[PDB]
């Protein structure tokens, strides 16, 4: 709900190169707890058939020693 | 017992000063193999599903180490022992030894001071990889001990024993070209690019003054 909220503020107040850079051994860059959350919101859906059956994994079982 | 090299005593700890001396043998070795044969990353992008047309986190930047890393991996790793880069006066200096000289040069020198008087910037050449500097140490070697053939190669003056018109062309089949107006042709090409370059430069200045001057009474 706060999304377009926050899509609607720059609709009310609208006021306005990509090149490469080099790794310097004397920089760091984000890693660790706040580099998984930024892959965590960016993967594939899946969308799953639940189901209710469960005895063919029951006798599965049963038939191997 | 003389002094040079008597075997004498306990000698504890020369196995390394034995083999250093041993392996610069070939230090020097291979200098006259070489002698010998010498005469004879862009921005890269993605198709994801959710987002497409993506453009990625890493490649964005680029290290300038990894590159590097592997030419490093492929060199010789060697263990060093003091007695190596033993430095002496002979050290960090100029100059190298010249190759003692052959009598099958000598015929393409002093027919080369019999017809030229002494001329070092065309023998130079001749010699493939001598220098400058060396065939005049030649120059002033062959005073001391030949002084009668400097005389020699002075009295002559005159077309000698008319072998030379190959040893004429034998410079002049060297990229066969004819250098006193091919020179001019492609300067003359240098400077037709560099008149493009004005009417490139001045165009581009006279747009300058169009559009400042429209924002000037807009």
């Amino acid at each position: 709900a706060n999304v377009t909220r926050k899509q609607e503020d720059a609709r009310r107040n609208p006021n306005p190169m990509s090149v490469k850079s080099v790794n310097d051994p004397s920089q760091n860059r984000l890693t660790g707890s706040l580099l998984a959350h930024k892959v965590a919101d960016e993967e594939a859906n899946i969308e799953l058939t639940w189901a209710e059956g469960t005895f063919e994994q029951f006798k599965d079982t049963i038939v191997k020693e | 017992c003389k002094p040079n090299f008597p075997i004498g005593q306990i000698s504890e700890n020369f196995e390394k000063s034995k083999m250093a001396k041993k392996a610069k043998l070939e230090k020097r070795r291979h200098l006259r193999e070489l002698r010998m044969r010498a005469r004879q990353t862009a921005i890269q992008l993605k198709l994801n599903p959710d987002g497409t047309m993506a453009i990625d986190e890493e490649t964005m930047v680029v290290d300038r180490h990894k590159n590097a890393s592997i030419e490093n991996e492929y060199k010789e790793k060697v263990d060093e022992n003091p007695f190596a880069n033993l430095y002496n006066y002979g050290s960090y200096g100029r100059g190298s030894y010249t190759d003692p000289w052959t009598v099958e040069e000598m015929i393409k020198f002093y027919k080369a001071l019999s017809m030229w008087g002494t001329d070092f910037n065309l023998i130079s050449q001749l010699y493939p990889y001598r220098s400058r500097k060396q065939v005049k140490a030649k120059f002033v070697n062959e005073e001391k001990k030949r002084p009668i053939l400097i005389e020699l190669a002075l009295r002559s003056k005159l077309p000698p024993n008319f072998d030379e018109y190959c040893c004429e062309i034998k410079k002049n089949i060297g990229t066969v070209a004819d250098f006193n107006e091919k020179l001019i042709e492609l300067q003359n090409e240098h400077k037709h690019h560099m008149k493009e370059i004005e009417e490139a430069k001045n165009t581009a200045k006279e747009e300058d003054q169009t559009a400042q001057r429209l924002n000037d009474a807009n």
